[PDB]
């Protein structure tokens, strides 16, 4: 996974690649992170 | 609706997009979410008569 953009959250469109063992989710969106990226496994 | 932009802060690249919608400062004093002195709101509309 990367994440790519200006700013993270909102105000800006972020791009946003998932990479997993199944598929990839390229998304141009706004979504929601925190301060901290990471994917939760559980 | 149809609505344009005539203020920002650097020319845009080829084949990129601008939706964001703040309120644009050309000043010292910030504008901080209001539309006051030297405060100008960037999507203008055009007005088809």
């Amino acid at each position: 996974g990367w994440i790519f953009g200006t700013t993270l959250d909102s105000k800006t469109q972020s791009l946003l690649i998932v990479n997993n063992a199944t598929n990839v989710v390229i998304k141009v969106c706004e979504f929601q992170f925190c301060n901290d990226p990471f994917l939760d496994v559980y | 609706n149809y609505l344009y932009r005539l203020l920002r802060k650097s020319k845009l690249k080829p084949f990129e997009r601008d939706i964001s919608t703040e309120i644009y400062q050309a000043g010292n004093k910030p504008c901080n979410g209001v539309a006051g002195p030297n405060c100008y709101s960037p999507l203008q509309s055009y007005g088809f008569r």
